[PDB]
Protein backbone atom coordinates (compact mmCIF):
# COMPACT_ATOMS: atom_id res chain seq x y z
CA UNK A 1 0.00 0.00 0.00
CA UNK A 2 1.46 3.39 -1.06
CA UNK A 3 -0.31 6.37 1.13
CA UNK A 4 -2.75 5.23 3.19
CA UNK A 5 -2.86 4.67 6.97
CA UNK A 6 -2.12 1.67 9.16
CA UNK A 7 -4.97 -0.74 9.92
CA UNK A 8 -5.81 -0.44 13.99
CA UNK A 9 -7.00 -2.74 16.02
CA UNK A 10 -9.55 -5.03 14.63
CA UNK A 11 -9.68 -3.15 11.86
CA UNK A 12 -8.94 -5.49 8.87
CA UNK A 13 -9.15 -9.14 10.49
CA UNK A 14 -10.23 -10.71 7.05
CA UNK A 15 -6.17 -9.87 6.30
CA UNK A 16 -4.18 -12.92 5.36
CA UNK A 17 -0.86 -13.00 4.03
CA UNK A 18 0.78 -15.71 2.01
CA UNK A 19 4.36 -16.43 3.05
CA UNK A 20 7.10 -18.56 1.39
CA UNK A 21 9.34 -20.60 2.94
CA UNK A 22 11.43 -18.41 4.27
CA UNK A 23 8.60 -16.86 6.37
CA UNK A 24 8.42 -14.00 4.20
CA UNK A 25 5.04 -12.57 3.15
CA UNK A 26 4.87 -12.17 -0.75
CA UNK A 27 1.16 -12.29 -1.43
CA UNK A 28 -2.21 -11.03 0.36
CA UNK A 29 -5.60 -12.82 0.98
CA UNK A 30 -8.63 -12.81 2.36
CA UNK A 31 -10.18 -14.77 4.94
CA UNK A 32 -14.03 -15.95 3.79
CA UNK A 33 -14.83 -18.91 6.38
CA UNK A 34 -13.03 -20.75 9.02
CA UNK A 35 -11.68 -22.99 6.34
CA UNK A 36 -10.90 -20.66 3.02
CA UNK A 37 -8.95 -17.79 1.73
CA UNK A 38 -9.63 -16.09 -1.51
CA UNK A 39 -6.24 -14.79 -3.51
CA UNK A 40 -5.24 -13.97 -6.90
CA UNK A 41 -4.02 -16.87 -8.90
CA UNK A 42 -1.37 -15.35 -10.30
CA UNK A 43 0.16 -15.61 -6.42
CA UNK A 44 0.43 -19.50 -6.91
CA UNK A 45 3.36 -19.38 -8.92
CA UNK A 46 5.29 -16.93 -6.33
CA UNK A 47 6.28 -19.55 -4.11
CA UNK A 48 6.94 -23.32 -4.64
CA UNK A 49 5.48 -24.14 -1.40
CA UNK A 50 3.55 -21.55 1.00
CA UNK A 51 1.61 -21.01 4.38
CA UNK A 52 -1.67 -18.94 5.29
CA UNK A 53 -0.89 -16.03 8.18
CA UNK A 54 -3.54 -14.79 10.15
CA UNK A 55 -4.20 -12.24 12.39
CA UNK A 56 -0.62 -10.41 11.81
CA UNK A 57 -0.77 -6.79 12.12
CA UNK A 58 3.54 -5.93 12.47
CA UNK A 59 5.65 -8.97 10.89
CA UNK A 60 8.86 -7.51 13.21
CA UNK A 61 6.84 -8.53 16.30
CA UNK A 62 4.77 -11.33 17.87
CA UNK A 63 1.57 -9.85 19.43
CA UNK A 64 0.29 -13.26 20.29
CA UNK A 65 -2.59 -13.47 18.24
CA UNK A 66 -1.20 -14.58 15.14
CA UNK A 67 -1.54 -18.39 13.22
CA UNK A 68 0.24 -19.85 10.25
CA UNK A 69 -2.20 -22.03 8.71
CA UNK A 70 -1.22 -24.95 5.87
CA UNK A 71 -2.88 -24.88 2.30
CA UNK A 72 -4.80 -28.63 1.85
CA UNK A 73 -6.44 -27.57 -1.66
CA UNK A 74 -5.28 -25.24 -4.32
CA UNK A 75 -7.98 -24.34 -6.34
CA UNK A 76 -7.11 -22.11 -8.62
CA UNK A 77 -9.77 -20.57 -11.32
CA UNK A 78 -9.37 -23.12 -14.79
CA UNK A 79 -9.25 -19.77 -17.15
CA UNK A 80 -6.32 -18.09 -15.67
CA UNK A 81 -4.38 -16.44 -17.92
CA UNK A 82 -0.62 -14.87 -17.29
CA UNK A 83 -0.72 -12.94 -20.43
CA UNK A 84 -3.59 -10.44 -19.14
CA UNK A 85 -4.34 -12.20 -16.21
CA UNK A 86 -7.52 -12.52 -16.81
CA UNK A 87 -9.86 -14.93 -14.49
CA UNK A 88 -7.19 -13.92 -11.70
CA UNK A 89 -9.00 -16.01 -8.89
CA UNK A 90 -7.90 -18.47 -6.50
CA UNK A 91 -9.45 -20.00 -3.35
CA UNK A 92 -7.49 -22.25 -0.68
CA UNK A 93 -8.76 -24.75 2.26
CA UNK A 94 -7.09 -25.03 4.83
CA UNK A 95 -5.67 -28.44 6.59
CA UNK A 96 -6.72 -26.56 10.01
CA UNK A 97 -9.82 -24.23 10.73
CA UNK A 98 -9.05 -20.55 11.40
CA UNK A 99 -9.84 -19.71 14.96
CA UNK A 100 -11.72 -16.17 14.64
CA UNK A 101 -10.82 -13.93 17.26
CA UNK A 102 -9.35 -10.03 17.44
CA UNK A 103 -7.64 -9.19 14.47
CA UNK A 104 -8.82 -13.01 12.52
CA UNK A 105 -12.52 -12.74 11.25
CA UNK A 106 -14.10 -13.26 7.83
CA UNK A 107 -15.40 -10.75 4.87
CA UNK A 108 -19.02 -11.63 3.96
CA UNK A 109 -19.43 -12.93 0.43
CA UNK A 110 -22.28 -10.61 -1.12
CA UNK A 111 -25.29 -11.67 -3.67
CA UNK A 112 -24.12 -10.91 -7.05
CA UNK A 113 -26.77 -8.24 -7.92
CA UNK A 114 -26.95 -6.39 -4.83
CA UNK A 115 -22.84 -6.00 -4.79
CA UNK A 116 -23.36 -4.61 -8.27
CA UNK A 117 -25.75 -2.88 -7.78
CA UNK A 118 -25.19 -0.94 -4.79
CA UNK A 119 -21.39 -1.90 -3.23
CA UNK A 120 -19.77 -1.23 -6.56
CA UNK A 121 -21.79 1.79 -7.29
CA UNK A 122 -20.87 3.27 -3.56
CA UNK A 123 -17.83 6.21 -3.91
CA UNK A 124 -14.90 4.08 -2.40
CA UNK A 125 -13.65 0.61 -1.50
CA UNK A 126 -10.88 -0.51 0.99
CA UNK A 127 -7.93 -1.83 -0.22
CA UNK A 128 -4.85 -3.49 2.56
CA UNK A 129 -1.91 -5.33 2.98
CA UNK A 130 1.96 -5.96 3.42
CA UNK A 131 2.80 -4.60 0.12
CA UNK A 132 4.96 -2.41 -1.02
CA UNK A 133 5.06 1.45 0.35
CA UNK A 134 5.85 2.68 -2.92
CA UNK A 135 6.70 1.90 -6.25
CA UNK A 136 10.54 1.11 -6.14
CA UNK A 137 10.58 0.59 -2.26
CA UNK A 138 10.49 -2.47 -0.08
CA UNK A 139 7.61 -4.26 1.38
CA UNK A 140 5.35 -2.60 4.63
CA UNK A 141 6.06 -4.78 7.81
CA UNK A 142 3.35 -3.04 8.92
CA UNK A 143 -0.58 -4.23 7.65
CA UNK A 144 -1.60 -1.08 5.66
CA UNK A 145 -5.46 0.54 4.32
CA UNK A 146 -6.34 2.75 1.97
CA UNK A 147 -9.40 4.33 0.81
CA UNK A 148 -9.86 3.32 -3.19
CA UNK A 149 -12.72 5.52 -5.15
CA UNK A 150 -13.78 3.12 -7.89
CA UNK A 151 -13.23 4.22 -11.34
CA UNK A 152 -15.58 4.77 -14.36
CA UNK A 153 -15.09 1.51 -16.36
CA UNK A 154 -14.40 3.80 -19.38
CA UNK A 155 -11.70 6.19 -17.87
CA UNK A 156 -10.02 3.16 -16.51
CA UNK A 157 -9.75 1.47 -20.35
CA UNK A 158 -8.78 4.92 -21.52
CA UNK A 159 -6.23 4.88 -19.47
CA UNK A 160 -4.65 0.93 -19.50
CA UNK A 161 -1.87 0.25 -21.75
CA UNK A 162 -3.28 -3.31 -21.49
CA UNK A 163 -6.95 -4.99 -21.60
CA UNK A 164 -9.71 -4.48 -19.11
CA UNK A 165 -11.80 -7.35 -18.90
CA UNK A 166 -15.29 -8.04 -17.56
CA UNK A 167 -13.47 -9.79 -14.77
CA UNK A 168 -11.64 -6.59 -13.59
CA UNK A 169 -12.54 -3.44 -12.04
CA UNK A 170 -10.24 -0.46 -11.55
CA UNK A 171 -10.52 1.66 -8.45
CA UNK A 172 -7.82 4.83 -7.03
CA UNK A 173 -6.61 7.83 -8.37
CA UNK A 174 -5.36 9.46 -11.04
CA UNK A 175 -2.33 11.64 -9.72
CA UNK A 176 -3.31 11.38 -5.91
CA UNK A 177 0.20 9.20 -4.43
CA UNK A 178 -2.05 6.69 -3.00
CA UNK A 179 -2.68 2.90 -4.57
CA UNK A 180 -2.10 -0.97 -3.76
CA UNK A 181 1.41 -1.95 -4.83
CA UNK A 182 3.69 -5.33 -5.12
CA UNK A 183 3.26 -7.89 -2.52
CA UNK A 184 -0.26 -6.66 -2.08
CA UNK A 185 -1.94 -8.87 -4.84
CA UNK A 186 -4.14 -11.64 -4.00
CA UNK A 187 -5.00 -9.36 -0.72
CA UNK A 188 -8.43 -7.82 -0.45
CA UNK A 189 -11.09 -4.85 -1.98
CA UNK A 190 -13.90 -4.88 0.41
CA UNK A 191 -16.86 -1.95 0.49
CA UNK A 192 -18.46 -0.77 3.92
CA UNK A 193 -22.31 -0.60 4.08
CA UNK A 194 -23.69 0.11 7.09
CA UNK A 195 -20.80 -0.99 9.13
CA UNK A 196 -20.43 -4.70 7.87
CA UNK A 197 -17.81 -5.16 4.93
CA UNK A 198 -18.27 -7.17 2.20
CA UNK A 199 -15.55 -8.42 -0.75
CA UNK A 200 -15.70 -7.24 -3.80
CA UNK A 201 -12.14 -7.14 -4.86
CA UNK A 202 -9.02 -9.25 -5.52
CA UNK A 203 -6.22 -7.05 -5.50
CA UNK A 204 -4.69 -8.06 -9.02
CA UNK A 205 -1.88 -6.29 -11.00
CA UNK A 206 -1.42 -2.13 -11.45
CA UNK A 207 1.12 -0.33 -14.26
CA UNK A 208 3.48 0.52 -11.37
CA UNK A 209 1.76 1.89 -7.75
CA UNK A 210 0.47 5.23 -8.07
CA UNK A 211 1.60 6.33 -11.75
CA UNK A 212 -0.26 9.70 -12.58
CA UNK A 213 -2.81 7.70 -15.36
CA UNK A 214 -3.20 5.02 -13.78
CA UNK A 215 -5.46 2.83 -11.64
CA UNK A 216 -5.72 -0.17 -9.73
CA UNK A 217 -6.63 -3.50 -11.27
CA UNK A 218 -8.71 -5.97 -9.28
CA UNK A 219 -10.80 -8.77 -9.95
CA UNK A 220 -14.27 -8.74 -10.11
CA UNK A 221 -15.47 -10.75 -7.03
CA UNK A 222 -19.19 -10.32 -8.22
CA UNK A 223 -18.48 -12.73 -11.94
CA UNK A 224 -16.77 -14.85 -9.54
CA UNK A 225 -19.65 -15.65 -6.27
CA UNK A 226 -21.10 -18.90 -7.98
CA UNK A 227 -17.41 -20.18 -8.87
CA UNK A 228 -16.44 -19.00 -5.10
CA UNK A 229 -19.23 -21.07 -3.92
CA UNK A 230 -18.96 -24.55 -5.49
CA UNK A 231 -15.85 -24.25 -4.87
CA UNK A 232 -15.78 -23.84 -0.90
CA UNK A 233 -18.38 -26.31 -2.04
CA UNK B 1 -37.26 8.17 -9.70
CA UNK B 2 -35.69 5.89 -6.53
CA UNK B 3 -38.17 3.53 -5.63
CA UNK B 4 -38.05 -0.01 -3.64
CA UNK B 5 -34.29 -1.31 -3.55
CA UNK B 6 -33.06 2.07 -5.24
CA UNK B 7 -34.89 4.06 -2.31
CA UNK B 8 -32.35 3.80 0.32
CA UNK B 9 -31.55 0.06 -0.31
CA UNK B 10 -35.48 -0.56 0.54
CA UNK B 11 -34.54 -0.12 4.26
CA UNK B 12 -32.72 -3.11 4.72
CA UNK B 13 -29.66 -3.47 6.52
CA UNK B 14 -28.19 -5.97 3.83
CA UNK B 15 -29.56 -7.78 0.71
CA UNK B 16 -32.73 -5.93 -1.10
CA UNK B 17 -34.40 -7.37 -4.05
CA UNK B 18 -37.78 -6.38 -5.55
CA UNK B 19 -40.15 -8.77 -5.90
CA UNK B 20 -43.34 -7.94 -7.62
CA UNK B 21 -43.64 -4.19 -6.74
CA UNK B 22 -42.20 -4.93 -2.91
CA UNK B 23 -38.72 -5.01 -1.17
CA UNK B 24 -37.46 -8.25 0.01
CA UNK B 25 -34.57 -8.15 2.66
CA UNK B 26 -31.86 -10.54 3.18
CA UNK B 27 -28.30 -11.06 4.72
CA UNK B 28 -25.25 -12.71 4.42
CA UNK B 29 -24.59 -16.40 6.16
CA UNK B 30 -24.30 -16.30 9.64
CA UNK B 31 -26.39 -13.30 10.17
CA UNK B 32 -30.34 -13.83 10.77
CA UNK B 33 -33.25 -11.35 9.15
CA UNK B 34 -34.65 -9.64 12.69
CA UNK B 35 -38.67 -9.87 12.95
CA UNK B 36 -39.20 -6.55 10.96
CA UNK B 37 -37.55 -8.19 7.93
CA UNK B 38 -35.14 -5.81 7.74
CA UNK B 39 -32.26 -5.76 9.92
CA UNK B 40 -29.65 -8.24 9.61
CA UNK B 41 -28.77 -10.08 13.55
CA UNK B 42 -25.44 -12.27 14.02
CA UNK B 43 -26.54 -15.80 15.08
CA UNK B 44 -22.32 -16.18 16.32
CA UNK B 45 -19.30 -14.82 17.89
CA UNK B 46 -17.31 -13.12 14.86
CA UNK B 47 -19.89 -12.36 12.24
CA UNK B 48 -18.44 -11.98 8.78
CA UNK B 49 -18.12 -8.39 7.45
CA UNK B 50 -17.41 -6.51 11.23
CA UNK B 51 -14.25 -5.19 12.39
CA UNK B 52 -13.20 -6.99 15.77
CA UNK B 53 -13.76 -5.20 18.94
CA UNK B 54 -12.66 -8.14 21.37
C1 LIG C 1 -1.82 -7.79 -18.56
N1 LIG C 1 -0.77 -7.54 -17.52
C2 LIG C 1 -1.10 -8.24 -16.22
C3 LIG C 1 0.05 -8.27 -15.20
C4 LIG C 1 0.80 -6.96 -15.15
N2 LIG C 1 1.69 -6.64 -14.17
C5 LIG C 1 2.21 -5.43 -14.46
C6 LIG C 1 3.19 -4.66 -13.65
O1 LIG C 1 3.63 -3.61 -14.06
N3 LIG C 1 3.48 -5.14 -12.47
C7 LIG C 1 4.57 -4.67 -11.61
C8 LIG C 1 5.97 -5.01 -12.20
C9 LIG C 1 6.20 -6.56 -12.24
C10 LIG C 1 7.65 -6.89 -12.71
O2 LIG C 1 8.50 -6.82 -11.83
N4 LIG C 1 7.98 -7.21 -14.01
C11 LIG C 1 9.42 -7.49 -14.33
C12 LIG C 1 6.98 -7.27 -15.12
C13 LIG C 1 5.94 -7.26 -10.87
C14 LIG C 1 4.64 -6.79 -10.21
C15 LIG C 1 4.46 -5.25 -10.18
N5 LIG C 1 3.11 -5.08 -9.62
C16 LIG C 1 2.83 -3.97 -9.01
O3 LIG C 1 3.71 -3.13 -8.84
C17 LIG C 1 1.36 -3.74 -8.66
C18 LIG C 1 0.38 -4.68 -8.49
C19 LIG C 1 -0.81 -3.82 -8.20
C20 LIG C 1 -2.16 -4.10 -7.92
C21 LIG C 1 -3.02 -3.01 -7.75
CL1 LIG C 1 -4.74 -3.25 -7.44
C22 LIG C 1 -2.59 -1.66 -7.82
C23 LIG C 1 -1.27 -1.37 -8.11
C24 LIG C 1 -0.42 -2.46 -8.33
N6 LIG C 1 0.92 -2.37 -8.59
S1 LIG C 1 1.61 -4.64 -15.84
C25 LIG C 1 0.64 -6.01 -16.14
C26 LIG C 1 -0.30 -6.12 -17.35
CA1 LIG D 1 3.31 -9.82 14.33
CA1 LIG E 1 -2.73 6.92 -10.47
Amino acid sequence: IVGGQECKDGECPWQALLINEENEGFCGGTILSEFYILTAAHCLYQAKRFKVRVGDRNTEQEEGGEAVHEVEVVIKHNRFTKETYDFDIAVLRLKTPITFRMNVAPACLPERDWAESTLMTQKTGIVSGFGRTHEKGRQSTRLKMLEVPYVDRNSCKLSSSFIITQNMFCAGYDTKQEDACQGDSGGPHVTRFKDTYFVTGIVSWGEGCARKGKYGIYTKVTAFLKWIDRSMK
Amino acid sequence: TRKLCSLDNGDCDQFCHEEQNSVVCSCARGYTLADNGKACIPTGPYPCGKQTLE
